[PDB]
RNA sequence: AGCGCCGUUCCGAAGGGACGGGCGAUGGCCUCCGUUGCCCUCGGCCGAUCGAAAGGGAGUCGGGUUCAGAUCCCCGAAUC
RNA sequence: CUGUUUAAUUAAAACAAAGCAUCGCGAAGGCCCGCGGCGGGUGUUGACGCGAUGUGAUUUCUGCCCAGUGCUCUGAAUGU
RNA sequence: GGCGAGCCCGAGGGGCUCUCGCUUCUGGCGCCAAGCGCCCGCCCGGCCGGGCGCGACCCGCUCCGGGGACAGUGCCAGGU
């Protein structure tokens, strides 16, 4: 049969992302002596919106120790900052809203986020907009650091890497109901096509494993595992249970 | 030495100037387009002739691959007369049509006698 | 006078002298490019017996294939 | 006097800036730069054969300049002096006639072909075996076979140096094969000498592996946990 | 296998420029200047290049003229 | 609901839609492309995100069955 | 090295054992070395223009970290 909705997504033709109006990628300050031996005065100057980002980016201006220039860069907007406030960076930077700090010297239950897996990547876990992670359990030697993530899990990561203390900025985005097909077409526009959502079984019998007939039937179990080949994953995708949740994840 | 710089690149080498030991066609190639070739025909129809009276400039047809200083020198080493400006169009049928207007010191009458036009 | 010793030594090539020394020009070659001019023959009595000769005008080029 | 202060800079971190340091270890090194430095390295970290540890177990220095000091003299001709020998003895076997102008010549043999067919028919008296050989395979064998055919063998450092006392680039091998009558006893100093150091001691070269040193800094964190070690134990 | 394909900053020794100083030489009216070579020093490209007759893009306007041209040609007045 | 579609026999009760849910995934990853490379899309992205599904505003509810077919967890204690 | 602390022996002193660094009220500025000490051609014990070192410690064998004989890659076999 032809080729479904849900293979076309790799080709990139025309479901790449809309990224000419994005203004950067927002990543920390890559690691240096700097930010491993002491700290470094940063002033953010402006806050402003990447489209398709509903957290707010943070225009923090630095200064480079070893050449005559203000290196600019781009952070995720914490919580409560404001332009005008000095930003800083390292690792004996004092733990404030807004300096990032590696995970060895912030006690257990400091609440940050934009954290990083390893150390020096510039920002990859928790970076969404009104979440966090949870420091805990450190260890002298052997140096890991536990950090609860948003989705619940409890990843054990290194020390060394950073982390900017606070939640971020823009909180209870899903608070309002799009309310309409008007505000979700645009905000779609702004981020990417990724809406073609079209029911699977309202489609044809040759162009999805579930639709046609009759009556608008899937007529197979929508449970379909991993080991399942390209065109074959859709419905629930190695589903390990259905229904209405009994408490929350019940997952060690 | 002290390489203060942590970016290695290419050292500046010394290049060789061109020194070839036979050239390679034997002689320079003539001048085709030379001042015979660029102004071909002068053009004498009506709204051509009227250029003499009412316009002290005359009109030619020229090779499409001169420009206007070529045809200022051309007329200048051919006819012997100094030209204020050249105007130049592609002509639809391909060649170029080249309206040449003269010095106020020279008379368009005057020379399109001495060509025989 | 040496050829056969170097041909005698490239012949139980899993022993433990010469596993050493090509493990060794493995990585070598390895980290370098796929076609590029080697300036001199590494295995002279093997390039010899194929046609090398020490003049001007024979050029060995190294090269890496994809097995598979 | 006047005014002439003194302006310091505080070069710490967050403050007046780094000034222009030597930043040798930390300069992007090219591709070829990096090859052969790591290649130098893994020679050091790996477990070299006991046939190539040989090699970097070399001649010392008073004693390769007593071998060049010998050697020097006993340099084979280049095309200049060579078509002049060639020249004179041509124009005196003409003239004069002479019948044997020359007895014998006294000249070494350069080259790996030569000097293994001199130590298989015992024609060496004394074989120069270079170290910087890239191909190891091409030398491997012949400190064995001068071993075992009982010609004496220096393992010398710089195949430079011995093709500068050829008038080549590479040398690779220098066979003593025959004396002068004034140098027999010089030749039998340096043979003494380089049969106690090479020949006499193969079998304890032999069994020996080289190589195996791991990294300085592996070094100084092994050194540490085992005085960290020592002092639970203490 | 291969015509070739992928990729556009990735795994690259991917700048042929310059304020200036020294040394040497040539040339013009060798006083005075203009050139050439060598050495020192300084100098992230966000990577060759293409891609808009509606995007960005300095600066011409008034009158008259032909059967057909017009901010283009003539006169007059300006700007880059 | 406003919207969209069988251009050239259908304009709909069809599709989409906000809302309600479910599942996979903490990047050496989830879902995909490619004949090929640790090559690419999501990704200038990081669970308030991405991908895949059922139902279809608001109000009130989401009955009972894991026998079957799927999905998933778990143990070399254990048949093949 | 104490403008800093430490833990003891102990009359000055000793280092069994460690902590490092010289920027936290402010939407300011910060580069192309001040200073010191040697060595050069010029004024008779005077003037100009230069070079070197300390400022900015010495040495070393991965650029620095995180995995690592696993993951992957090539072939073969069995599932799906
Ligand atoms: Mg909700
Ligand atoms: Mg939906
Ligand atoms: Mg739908
Ligand atoms: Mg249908
Ligand atoms: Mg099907
Ligand atoms: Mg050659
Ligand atoms: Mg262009
Ligand atoms: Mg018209
Ligand atoms: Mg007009
Ligand atoms: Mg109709
Ligand atoms: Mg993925
Ligand atoms: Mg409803
Ligand atoms: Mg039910
Ligand atoms: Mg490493
Ligand atoms: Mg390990």
């Amino acid at each position: 049969g032809r080729v479904i909705r849900g293979q076309r997504k790799g080709a990139g033709s025309v479901f790449r992302a809309h990224v000419k109006h994005r203004k950067g990628a927002a990543r920390l300050r890559a690691v240096d002596f700097a930010e491993r031996h002491g700290y470094i005065k940063g002033i953010v100057k402006d806050i402003i919106h990447d489209p398709g980002r509903g957290a707010p980016l943070a225009k923090v201006v630095f200064r480079d120790p070893y050449r005559f220039k203000k290196r600019t860069e781009l952070f995720i907007a914490a919580e409560g900052i404001h332009t005008g406030q000095f930003v800083y960076c390292g690792k004996k930077a004092q733990l404030n809203i807004g300096n990032v700090l590696p995970v060895g010297t912030m006690p257990e239950g400091t609440i940050v986020c934009c954290l990083e897996e390893k150390p020096g990547d510039r920002g990859k876990l928790a970076r969404a907009s009104g979440n966090y992670a949870t420091v805990i359990s450190h260890n002298p030697e052997t140096k890991k650091t536990r950090v609860k993530l948003p989705s619940g899990s409890k990843k054990v990561i290194s020390s060394a890497n950073r982390a900017v203390v606070g939640v971020v900025a823009g909180g209870g985005r899903i608070d309002k109901p799009i309310l309409k097909a008007g505000r979700a077409y645009h905000k779609y526009k702004a981020k990417r096509n990724c809406w073609p959502r079209v029911r699977g079984v309202a489609m044809n019998p040759v162009e999805h494993p579930f639709g046609g007939g009759n009556h608008q039937h899937i007529g197979k179990p929508s449970t379909i595992r991993r080991d399942a080949p390209a065109g074959r994953k859709v419905g629930l995708i190695a589903a390990r249970r259905t229904g209405r949740l009994r408490g929350t994840k019940t997952v060690q | 030495k002290i390489r203060t710089s942590p970016t290695f690149r290419r050292p500046k080498t010394l290049r060789l100037r061109r020194q070839p030991k036979y050239p390679r066609k034997s002689a320079p190639r003539r001048n085709k387009l030379d001042h015979y070739a660029i102004i071909k025909f002068p053009l004498t129809t009506e709204s051509a002739m009227k250029k003499i009276e009412d316009n002290n400039t005359l009109v030619f047809i020229v090779d499409v691959k001169a420009n206007k200083h070529q045809i200022k020198q051309a007329v200048k080493k051919l006819y012997d007369i100094d030209v204020a400006k050249v105007n130049t169009l592609i002509r639809p049928d391909g060649e170029k049509k080249a309206y040449v207007r003269l010095a106020p010191d020279y008379d368009a009458l005057d020379v399109a006698n001495k060509i025989g036009i | 006078g040496a050829y056969k010793y170097i041909q005698e030594l490239w012949r139980k090539k899993q022993s433990d002298v010469m596993r050493f020394l090509l493990r060794v020009r493995c990585w070598q070659y390895r980290q370098l490019s796929a076609l590029h001019r080697a300036p001199r023959p590494t295995r002279p009595d093997k390039a010899r017996r194929l046609g090398y000769k020490a003049k001007q005008g024979y050029v060995i080029y190294r090269i890496r294939v994809r097995r598979g | 006097n006047p005014l002439f202060e003194k302006r310091p800079k505080n070069f710490g971190i967050g403050q007046d800036i780094q000034p222009k340091r030597d930043l040798t270890r930390f300069v992007k090194w090219p591709r070829y730069i990096r090859l052969q430095r790591q290649r130098a390295i893994l020679y050091k970290r790996l477990k070299v054969p006991p046939a190539i540890n040989q090699f970097t177990q070399a001649l010392d220095r008073q004693t390769a300049t007593q071998l060049l000091k010998l050697a020097h003299k006993y340099r084979p001709e280049t095309k200049q002096e060579k078509k002049q020998r060639l020249l004179a003895r041509a124009e005196k076997k003409a003239a004069g006639k002479g019948d044997v102008p020359t007895k014998r010549p006294p000249v070494l043999r350069a080259g790996v072909n030569t000097v293994t067919t001199l130590v298989e028919n015992k024609k060496a008296q004394l074989v120069v075996i270079a170290h910087d050989v890239d191909p190891i395979e091409l030398v491997v064998f012949l400190p064995a076979l001068c071993r075992k055919m009982g010609v004496p063998y220096c393992i010398i450092k710089g195949k430079a140096r011995l093709g500068r006392l050829v008038h080549r680039k590479t040398c690779t091998t220098v066979a003593f094969t025959q004396v002068n009558s004034e140098d027999k006893g010089a030749l039998a100093k340096l043979v003494e000498a380089i049969r106690t150091n090479y020949n006499d001691r193969y079998d304890e070269i032999r069994r020996h592996w080289g190589g195996n040193v791991l990294g300085p800094k592996s070094v100084a964190r092994i050194a540490k946990l085992e005085k960290a070690k020592a002092k639970e134990l203490a």
